[PDB]
């Protein structure tokens, strides 16, 4: 239930490096049902910025597409 | 069919060329945003989708989308930078951020695109721990719900 509140500070990545390795260690330890529901935020908050990202959108330069499809060899 | 894109880049393929040419836009413009410096935002934008190629094979299409599995690692390595160191569906989403009282629009706009940790916003806007967490959760609630 507090272990709750913490999920969507951490889907945003408003946690520090230290606090972020607690919570996984917390739900970690936590039973199944309790994981679930924390699982759940998380993943609804993340869906919910991937559709916020139209916002924010940006056209990269055409370069970066050649050094990117190159960097797979 | 983003996450059969994702699923087809783990070994190599040509879907990582369409993985990327269709999600490019949203992914630089975020990075940018976070960032402010075209230098590093190229640089960080190409750590992302090396990331994307090496770890593919990690991604869960029932734990989430492939949109939010990409927009969550370039999103945690863009704040990371900042600690450590069409048109239609942007104005359909800029009306509902809009649409977000002063408060909840100000915890998104500082936590997410500012890069603060809640801890770190809560110590700025003089409030509690619990106030700060309760109004991340009512923003993206609004959010949720006026993107429905």
């Amino acid at each position: 239930f507090e272990l709750l509140e913490l999920a969507t500070p951490y889907a945003l990545n408003a946690v520090s490096d230290d606090e972020r390795a607690d919570i996984d260690r917390r739900v970690a330890a936590a039973p199944s049902p309790v994981a679930a529901a924390f699982n759940d935020e998380v993943r609804a908050v993340r869906e919910t910025m991937a559709v916020v990202s139209a916002a924010t959108t940006a056209e990269p330069p055409a370069h970066l597409r050649t050094a990117i499809l190159d960097a797979t060899k | 069919d983003l996450d059969a894109l994702l699923r087809r880049v783990a070994h190599d393929q040509a879907a990582f060329a369409e993985f990327y040419d269709h999600t490019k836009s949203r992914v630089y413009g975020l990075v940018m945003r976070v960032l402010r410096d075209t230098g590093y935002s190229e640089e960080t934008t190409q750590e992302i989708y090396l990331e994307v190629w090496r770890n593919a094979s990690e991604f869960d299409s029932a734990k989430g989308s492939a949109l939010a599995w990409l927009l969550t690692m370039a999103h945690r390595r863009a704040v990371d930078r900042v600690r450590c160191e069409a048109g239609d569906e942007r104005r359909r989403v800029t009306e509902c951020l809009k649409a977000l009282t002063d408060t909840q629009r100000q915890c998104i706009e500082l936590a997410y695109y500012g890069g603060l940790t809640y801890v770190e916003v809560s110590r700025r806007l003089a409030a509690n721990l619990s106030t700060i967490k309760s109004r991340m959760r009512d923003a993206l609630r609004s959010l949720r719900n006026c993107l429905d």
